[PDB]
């Protein structure tokens, strides 16, 4: 009732792209080693757990997760903590899922789309690719999708609407990826993506291999699924469910824009 | 300017969210990484620690709930001239709600394992919905005294209007009741969210790097296990009041 405590310094893992986790590559510990997005292991494995450390490192194993630069493309590894620059150790974990490097203002990138590919920090654009969640816990998030009046989001091939919210249908059941895509499913190599980067695009079905920043998303505290790169949230188009259309559109905060995961 | 309150006889899913906005603006003290806190206890003078809400039936029947500011905790009922505390409650819910009337106390805890041992049912087998709430203020105002069948509809109003201010969730679910028009049980994942509304406040609260300092469970549906650890997880989208804990600056 005063003020919180935090000294605390947790050990968690950190999911990304696809539902991959951060590993260090080989459980290779000499500085220099890249890291890279590895299968998340059925056993929580040392270089796949990073400590949250008050000075703002991440640690694994007594190593910091560190850029080799301040430049669009530098990989990053694991190095000795006190023979690295400092400033190429300290990372801001933001409430986005943005993973930033102060110095440089880049942030935490997982390029390349294929499993074992090496960290980068590049230009920060909000998409799939870039966006983390801490936790050992690293799966997907499975759940319903509730929109307004007892309607929920429904997957119809590499379409998406409402219908009417039934437990029974496996076409409403979603997974929320550690990278912020939702993916129905059935097919988690489809993902909830805007047309176009325009106020009144629809949202529809594509390739998650892409990782666009039309691709990723965060449930809002305010009930609204929100894009960082668009500003904009999705929106059942002039409130008609009939249309089988959801839009992107502009915070109005109206029924139309509230939804509620239903897990 | 006059105290909150839900008109069930001409209830829809959007009178009923704007009874529970207006229930949750009423509760909220502050907000805490964008999400709205109940105010700081040692901030509230007892006369100002609760707030009354009336559920009405008809243009003539209708009950008011004492609710304590503090917790978002129901505390008691009122039923024409007399008034209802939990056995639970503390001196001062009797010394400023329900003044007046003549005060009366019950014989069980506000809490669910008590209220679920009187109702010999627990939370998951008692129907919600539009038409349980509105046969419970009925009945409520009523004077059977049926201890059984109160804290059984006390368990029915308490998660409808109380966890629904707590929940985007439960007012969800309660919202798709009224469409449907059809009464529906808690699912494992809505008893989650009640049992770790305390411990959720407090992660999210406790939060540094987005990340909780412990971890907090929440079931689900399938009744899984969902550990969550980070403040940007989706399912704290679920949660639209938290009990305060602490106020973060060190
Ligand atoms: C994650 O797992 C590690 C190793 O099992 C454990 O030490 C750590 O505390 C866990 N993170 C939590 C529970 O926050
Ligand atoms: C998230 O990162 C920082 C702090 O959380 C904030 O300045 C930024 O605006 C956020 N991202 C968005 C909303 O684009």
């Amino acid at each position: 009732s005063k003020i919180c405590s935090s000294h605390y310094e947790p050990t968690v893992r950190i999911g990304g792209r696809d539902g991959l986790c951060v590993d260090v590559s080989d459980n290779a510990y000499n500085n220099g080693n890249p890291i890279i997005l590895w299968k998340c292991k059925d056993q929580l494995e040392v270089n796949q757990l990073w400590t949250l450390k008050s000075d703002k490192t991440i640690r694994s194993k007594g190593k910091c997760l560190t850029t080799y630069g301040y430049a669009p493309g530098n990989y990053v590894m694991i190095y000795d903590c006190s023979s690295a620059v400092a400033e190429a150790t300290y990372w801001d974990i933001w409430d986005n899922g943005t993973i930033i490097n102060p110095k440089s203002g880049l942030v935490l990138s997982a390029e390349s789309s294929s499993m074992g590919g090496t960290l980068t920090v590049q230009k920060n654009d909000y998409r799939m690719r870039q966006g983390w969640r801490t936790g050992n816990d690293t799966s997907p998030f499975v759940t319903s999708i509730a929109g307004f009046f007892k309607l929920c989001m429904e997957a119809h091939g590499n379409s998406m609407w409402l219908d009417v919210c039934d437990i029974t249908k496996e076409e409403q059941q979603w997974a929320v990826y550690p990278d912020g895509s939702i993916r129905p499913v059935q097919n988690t190599n489809n993902c909830l993506t805007c047309e176009e980067h325009k106020q009144g695009a629809t949202i529809v079905m594509m390739g998650c291999s892409n990782a666009w920043a039309s691709q990723r998303w965060v449930f809002k505290s305010d009930g609204t699924i929100y894009n960082l790169y668009d500003d904009m949230v999705m929106d059942v188009k002039s409130s008609d469910p009939s249309l089988k259309q959801i839009i992107l559109w502009p915070y109005t905060g109206n029924a139309n824009q509230m939804w509620a995961t239903l897990f | 300017q006059d105290p909150i309150k839900f008109t069930t006889g001409s209830a829809t899913p959007a009178s009923y969210n704007q009874f529970i906005d207006a229930l949750r603006e009423r509760l909220t003290g502050g907000l805490i990484y964008g999400i709205p806190v109940l105010r700081d206890p040692s901030t509230v003078e007892k006369p100002n620690q609760y707030v009354t809400v009336e559920l009405s039936y008809s243009d003539t029947v209708s009950i008011q709930l004492g609710i304590d500011l503090t917790n978002a905790y129901v505390v008691a009922y009122r039923a024409g001239s007399e008034s209802f505390f939990f056995r639970n409650a503390p001196a001062s819910a009797s010394t400023y709600l329900f003044t007046g009337t003549q005060q009366y106390s019950l014989p069980f805890d506000g809490n669910y394992d008590d209220l679920e041992k009187w109702a010999h049912q627990s939370r998951q087998r008692i129907s919600l919905g539009l038409e349980a709430l509105r046969q419970g203020i009925k009945f409520l105002r009523s004077g059977a005294s049926d201890d059984e069948e109160i804290a059984r509809t006390l368990i029915v109003i308490i998660q409808m209007v109380a966890e629904a201010a707590r929940f985007r969730y439960v007012s969800k679910l309660v919202v798709i009741s009224l469409s449907n028009r059809a009464a529906f049980q808690p699912d494992p994942s809505m008893l989650s969210l009640e049992n770790t509304w305390e411990p959720l406040s407090r992660a999210v609260q406790h939060t540094v790097q987005d990340t909780f300092p412990q971890n907090v469970t929440l079931i689900n549906v399938r009744q899984e296990r969902v550990v969550v650890s980070s403040l940007s997880h989706p399912s704290v989208s679920a949660l639209a009041l938290m009990l305060f804990v602490c106020n973060p600056l060190n």
